[PDB]
Order: structure tokens, then sequence, then C-alpha cells
């Protein structure tokens, strides 16, 4: 069957970037036509392998990481970068085999009084390993002891994202997909 | 975890909300400003409360964490600036006074009026008022509405303003500073860095310090328009004397550019305008802005976004919504940048779109910075990087590389010293009234001047520092210093003096960057990449340096300094001294308006020295100015056949002296301007008693 990739690419429900979705594709007949040639991403960063090579190889498993981020935070998408992204919500490994798409989503996840529904993690006791997902909501001290908030020095780790159809493009929402490749290495 | 890596996480909770609550705030007020209704004030005063209320309920947090705990500097740039209280520490019963006061206080100031001889008739400041101080030349009609608005809401604001004396005073020593003039000169206080420290004590240093140097500047550009005054007012102003306050071409003297068609230099020569070949190229308010853009874009500085252009309101709505038409740059926030002015094809809008652009820029500078540090270095350099945008815009190279001027233009030297003396008019004829009004202040806060001598050190420093003498005498009824928006407003002034100074320090240094050969008024540096390269430096820095280190990135000097002001003016200063070659240059503070119809008064005390019955101090004085009215009163019924309801008003009293000596004069009601002639009092004393010989 053809790879559903109008089922990822154009879902309307995006996770947010801590609680990022992984979708397994496997066993279907790889046809990247749609991405390169259209103009739809604002960023088509392969690593460790050649967009126009990616019809000549095959015979690989695909999975699609789909959250939303903000238009600063793309650059941190990349193997090899620091951030809050990088650092406590999505990490990609040096050795990182694949393609980042991201995409401007003001139209649908901006609106004019604040989309809030997308959150990140700018708290945490230490970096995620790569391709590791982190969703506890749990209160934050710079020590470590545990405490309720409100309270000094216990903070939320989860912080929501304010879109708005007004902010600059750094500041807009981006949907993102991370796509990788099972090498010939396997 | 050490108390710097608690502050660290506490601002990185603090720089997430308050970006949105900021956010929230300023996309609150621009709803208003572009739409004026009832509804938008609700929502722009209960978005700008939250932000209120959250940076005060943050502010004591952050202080939990001591200054001295963080070793990292821009950490400690930061809670410094969170660690700022203000009026926190009065307690519930003074901080609500304190608000009682500054609201009344704006209230009566903004409700402000006068009622015309035309009885039938309010005069609000704004248009009535302004446009008889920027526009009328009668002498009469302007000492009516200066002596109006002086008797109208600086008599009010005066038990006002010593009250908030008092509580600012109590407020800036609960912070430790030594009063409020204090708490306010904590703008330019750098302490943590080594060789870029600058103390509250030093900008009054350094204000008094350059303010010497521009007076050899004032006093040429004063004896200049003294004599041209003289042309339009003739005998009502002295050769050698002050200039009357109430000709000065505004309510406050603030500035003299309204005096440019009595003291234009060759009046038959016209001004470089080019508002009429705009309407001629088929100019509109986004052609404007896009030529701005374009000048930014030449010295290397980055274009506009393209969300700036969507958002931005660039011209008055054509549906019916009422707007502000205050031109303002707005950095809402999360890269947001707009700019709400309705734009006119004129030329003077031309230059506010280069000005306006100029905070833009400088907010996309230090759009980077952490969310504390992201302003100017201080409060004089925003507005210091907007002036010198027009400079190069106002340039005729400027205009005839946009094709606003044929390419064969001859600039004459009548057109060019007319540019310089419409300069002086607006940037040196305020520089001694920002000086004087601020060190009045200053002065007032510290105790310096007491109460019982708020007017007479207003108008002594108003007479030896501006040169500007009282058309008539005010006399500890009066607060003329409040009569002035900022004064009332608490708001500083210093700002508009240092920003001046910055304005030529940073034009100067950015003309020699372009390799400018020739005058400082005659600089354009466009298309110079390596101007905007040195700016920029200074621009992105933000409040994360000390505005020593800031001023020296863009200027070479970490110290204000007026000669690169004074080189701007050089060409001016040469004709200034051709032309008061036969003119007084100087003025003395003797004369006065009042002063040649003025009767002294001579008190001989009879009673006994040093008696605690007779305490004639204050008390008595009245008397005389309600008695002397009566005698004039019955004077001109009987003599000059006319009824006149001669009162304690009409008695003017000067040079008070108390148990010594004071001056006085009587004047007729309404009509204060014209003063009676002493012959004519002195006839109503003869008939009386002789006591003064
Ligand atoms: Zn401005």
């Amino acid at each position: 069957n053809l790879c559903p990739f109008g089922e990822v690419f154009n879902a309307t429900k995006f996770p947010s970037v801590y609680a990022w979705e992984r979708k397994k594709i496997s066993n279907c007949v790889a046809d990247y036509s749609v991405l390169y040639n259209s103009t739809f991403f604002s960023t088509f960063k392969c690593y460790g392998v050649s967009a126009t090579k990616l019809n000549d190889l095959c015979f690989s498993n695909v999975y699609a990481d789909s959250f939303v981020v903000k238009g600063d935070d793309v650059r941190q998408i990349a193997p090899g970068q620091t951030g809050v992204i990088a650092d406590y919500n999505y990490k990609l490994p040096d050795d990182f085999m694949g393609c980042v798409l991201a995409w401007n989503t003001r139209n649908i996840d901006a609106t004019s009084t604040g989309n809030y529904n997308y959150k990140y993690r700018y708290l945490r006791h230490g970096k995620l390993r790569p391709f590791e997902r982190d969703i506890s909501n749990v209160p934050f001290s710079p020590d470590g002891k545990p405490c309720t908030p409100p309270a000094l020095n216990c903070y939320w780790p989860l912080n929501d994202y304010g879109f708005y159809t007004t902010t600059g493009i750094g500041y807009q929402p981006y949907r993102v997909v991370v796509l990788s490749f099972e090498g010939s290495l396997e | 975890s050490t108390t710097e890596e608690q502050a660290k996480t506490f601002l990185q909770k603090f720089d997430h909300e308050a970006e949105d609550l900021s956010y929230r705030s300023s996309l609150a007020s621009w709803n208003y400003n572009t739409n004026i209704t009832d509804e938008n004030v609700q929502k722009m005063n209960a978005a700008r409360a939250k932000w209120s209320a959250f940076y005060e309920e943050q502010s004591r947090i952050a202080k939990t964490y001591p200054l001295e705990e963080i070793q990292n500097l821009t950490l400690k740039r930061q809670l410094q600036a969170l660690q700022q209280s203000g009026t926190s520490v009065l307690s519930a019963d003074k901080s609500k006074r304190l608000n009682t006061i500054l609201n009344t206080m704006s209230t009566i100031y903004s409700s402000g009026k006068v009622l015309d001889p035309n009885t039938q008739e309010y005069l609000v400041l704004e248009p009535g008022l302004d446009d008889i101080m920027e526009n009328s030349e009668d002498y009469n009609r302007r000492l009516w509405a200066w002596e109006g608005w002086r008797a109208e809401v600086g008599k009010q604001l005066r038990p006002f303003y010593e009250e908030y004396v008092v509580l600012e005073n109590e407020m800036a020593r609960a912070n430790n500073y030594e009063d409020y003039g204090d708490y306010w000169r904590g703008d330019y206080e750098v302490t943590g860095a080594d060789g870029y420290d600058y103390s509250r004590n030093q900008l009054i240093a350094d204000v008094e310090r350059t303010f010497a140097e521009i007076k050899p500047l004032y006093e040429q550009l004063h004896a200049y328009v003294r004599a041209k005054l003289m042309d339009a007012y003739p005998s009502r102003i002295s050769p050698t004397g002050c200039l009357p306050a109430h000709l000065l071409g505004d309510m406050w003297g603030r500035f003299w550019t309204n005096l440019y068609p009595l003291t234009v230099p060759f009046g038959e020569k016209p001004s470089i305008d080019v508002t009429k070949e705009m309407q001629n190229q088929s100019w509109d308010a986004k052609r404007i802005f896009k030529e701005a853009e374009k000048f930014f874009v030449s010295i290397g500085l980055p274009n506009m976004t393209q969300e700036f252009w969507v958002n931005s309101m660039l011209t008055e709505p054509g549906d019916g919504r009422k707007v502000v038409c205050h031109p303002t740059a707005w950095d809402l926030g999360k890269g947001d940048f707009r700019i709400k002015m309705c734009t006119k094809v004129t030329m003077d809008d031309f230059l506010t779109a280069h000005h306006e652009m100029g905070h833009i820029q400088y907010d996309m500078a230090y759009a980077t910075q952490p969310f504390l540090l992201r302003n100017g270095a201080n409060e004089g350099f925003h507005e210091a990087v907007g002036e010198i945008m027009s400079l190069s815009a106002a340039t005729p190279h400027y205009l005839k590389a946009l094709g606003l001027l044929p390419p064969d233009f001859y600039e004459d030297n009548v057109t060019e010293i007319n540019f310089l003396l419409k300069q002086a008019l607006q940037i040196v004829g305020t520089l001694p009234f920002t000086y004087m009004l601020e060190k009045w202040r200053w002065m007032v806060f510290k105790g310096e001047i007491p109460k019982e001598q708020w007017m007479q050190k207003w108008w002594e420093m108003k007479r030896e520092i501006v040169g500007v003498v009282e058309p008539l005498p005010h006399d500890e009824t009066y607060c003329d210093p409040a009569c002035l928006f900022h004064v009332a407003e608490d708001y500083s002034f210093i700002r508009y003096y240092t920003r001046t100074i910055y304005q030529f320090q940073f034009h100067e240094a950015l003309c020699q960057t372009a390799k400018h050969e020739g005058p400082l008024y005659k600089c354009d540096i466009s298309n110079s990449t390596e101007a905007g390269q040195r700016l920029l430096q200074m621009l992105h820095l933000g409040k994360s340096e000390p505005w020593t280190l800031a001023l020296e990135n863009i200027v070479g000097v970490k110290t204000m300094d007026v000669k690169p002001l004074l080189n701007y003016f050089e060409p001016l200063l040469t004709w200034l001294k051709e032309q008061n070659r036969n003119s007084p240059v100087g003025w003395s503070t003797d004369w006065t308006p009042y002063s040649d119809q003025s009767i002294k008064v001579r008190i001989s005390l009879k009673s006994a020295l040093g008696e605690k019955a007779y305490e004639w101090n204050d008390n008595e004085m009245y008397l005389f100015q309600s008695s002397v009215a009566y005698a004039m009163r019955e004077y001109f019924s009987k003599v000059r056949n006319e009824t006149i309801p001669f009162g304690e008003k009409d008695v003017w009293v000067s040079d008070l002296k108390p148990r010594i000596s004071f001056n006085f004069f009587v004047t007729t009601p309404k009509n204060v301007s014209d003063i009676i002639p002493r012959t004519e009092v002195e006839e109503a004393i003869r008939m009386s008693r002789g006591r003064i010989n």
C-alpha cells in the first residue's frame, strides 16, 4: 500500500513538543515525491542522507515524530543542538539519519486571543537522551527536594506556548515532523 | 543549589510569564489607541493591571535572592532591574494617599482652563491656550493666557505638590536614597562595573559641567532673540535685560521654535520644504515608510519585518474609528514591532517616519537580550537614536538622492543659516530650561529650597540660568513649575537634557565613521554601512551593559560630552557673533516688565524690637494690598468718573522683604497686561499723607 504521509503532515492533531508522538511506517512503498517537490515546508534539513537519493534507497522503517514548536525553536531540532527543546523536550542523536520537516502553521495553531494548547518543558533534572520522552508534570525544585507549589523555588516544569497571529515568525507556531530511517546497517 | 542557581531558575519562570503578560498588556493598549471606545479602555486597563500586579508580586520574590551572592553579571543585572521596589516600601496609608495626590495632580492639569474676557467662553490648554502661546503675537493676549494658566492650574496644584514632595521623599529614603531627586538620578547609576561606575552625584556634576559650556552658545542665541523681540514688542522688553516669560513661543518657554517667524535670519529666502514635491510625485503614507526603510537598509540595519507592514497603522483609518494621532513606535513583544502614525504626505511626517523607525530598529536590535534587559541603555538613549535619524533625513544631500530636490540644487549660506537657527530655537533654547527646571526639583526634593522659597528660587534661577523674567510677580501661592505636564505628572525631566547631549555625540561619531568632510549639520550617514555597524554595537546591548560602556561602544568615551553639540552649531555661533556686534550679549536680573511702574514701600518699625507681643511678619502684609485697591477704586470713580471693582487681586507685590520693604503696583482687573502708571497711583498717595519721598 501507499505510505500514509497525508495522515501525518495533514493530521488535524499535532501533539505538544514534550509529549511528541511517533508513528511507525513500514510495509508500504515509500513515495516521498510530495515532500521535496512541494514548497510547503520551511525546512527540509536532511541528516546523514540526501533528499534526492531518498527515492533510490529503499527497504527501511520510517518513524514520524510529530510536534509543534515555536518559530525560533526549529533551530534546536538539529542533531547536536542545545536549548530547552533539545535538552528537555526532544533530542536528536549526533548520528541521526533522516530529514526534519517544519512548516509555519500560524493560520492553524495561532489565534487572535492566543492559543495556549501547546506546552514545552523548560525545567528538568538532566538532559533527555536521544529519542527519549518525559511526560511527567511533577513540580520542579533546583535542589531536587519535592515540594508543593505555589512556594519559593518550586515551579511547574511545563509552560504553555502563547501563539498569536500577530507575533513575528520566530514566535509563530511551526509543525515539525521528524523522519527517522532504518539504516542499511541494521 | 546555590542562590545564583535558584535566582537563575526564578528568572526563567519570570521571563516566560512576563513575556505573555507584557505582550497581552501591549496588545490591549494597541487596540485602544487604534480604536478608542469605552470597551477598549476596560480591556487596556485590565491587561495593564495584570502585568503591574504580576511585576510587583514578582519583584519582592526577586529580593529574596541577594545580589552579592550572584557571581554572574548577566543574572545580576536582571535581578537588579527586577529588585527595584519604588513605592512598595511605603505603608498602606501612605501609598494610598500618594496615589490620591498623583491622580489629583493629573486631574487638575488635565481639566485646567481659563475664561476669556469674552465671558461666555472657556479656553482649554489644547488647542485654545496653546494657539495663543504658539501663534498669537499680541503682548496683552499672551500675558492673559500665560498668567491665566499659572493662576488657575498652578495655584490649585500648590498644596498637592507640597504634600507630593513629602510623600515622595519618605519613599526614597525608605529605599535608602537621600531624597526623591536622588531616586530619580538612579537611572544613570552604575555600581557593579569597574571603571564604568556612574554615581547619582556624578550625574549632577556632569549636567552642571556640560551646561557651563552651552552657556556661551545660549547667551549669543538669547541676545539675538532678544533683539528680534524688541522689533516685535517695542518698549516692552529691555535691550540689556531678560526675556518676558510669555513671549517665548509657548506656554512654558520650553522651546523657542515658535519664535522662528519673528527671529528668522533671512526671511526672503524660503525653507527647504519638500512636502509639495512629494504631492507631485504621487507619494503616499506607505511610500514614506518604504523610503524610510531603505535609509536603514542602506547603513546595514535590518529591514522591517513583513509582520510590521500588515500590523502597523501607517495612516488614519478610512472607517469612522477614533485613533490617537500621536506618532509612536511600538515594541509589543514576541517579535511584534509596530508604528502608529496618522501619516500625511507632508515633509514633517516624512522626518517623523525616520524618527519612529529609529526606535523600531533599536527595539529589533536588543530583541535577543533577556526580557529584563530589553530596553535602552538609559532613559536618554532611546530618544537619541531616533533623533539622529531625522538629522540625516533632513539633509539636502538625502533629499536630492531621493529625487525630492532637483539635482542642480544650490544650498545657499542663507538657507543653511536659517536651518541652524531653526534647530537652535528647538535644541539649544530648551537646554537651559531643562537644566533649570530639573535643578529646581533636585533642590526642592533635597530640602535645599524651603517651601516658603519655592517661588522665590524658581524665578530667581529663571532670571539667572534661563535669562527669563516673570511678567508678573508670583508670590508663594503659585506653583509655576507644576503648570508643566511633566512636573505635575511625576516624570523625571533630565532625560530631555541628556538625550540632547547624547544625540550629537552619536551623530558626530557616526558622521566620523561615515568619513563626512565638512560641517556637521550637512552630514548624511546614508549608504555608509560602517556607520550602521558602529551603531549596532550600542543598539544590540540594550540594558545588558552599563550605559557608560554602551556609550563608549559608539562614541569612544564613557562620559557625557557637549563639544559635539557645540560643533553642530559652530556655523551658527560664528553668524550670531557677527550679528550681536552692536547688541548687548547677556542679561541683567534687575530689570522686570513691572519694575518701571513699581512703587517701593518703606516700612518704619515703630514698635519695640524683640517683642513677642507683635509678630509683624506675614499676617499683616495682605491688608495693604486690599487697602491700596480702595484708594485707587475711589480715585477712579471720583476723578475718572468710571467705576471699576478694584480688589486685592489687582494690587501686585514684588521683592517682599518682611518687616523691611516691598515693591508694589496695581493693574486694571482682567487687564493685567496694562499696569496703571505710578504717577496716577502716587497722585492717589499724595492725596493722603506722604509716607515715602
Ligand atoms: Zn520618539
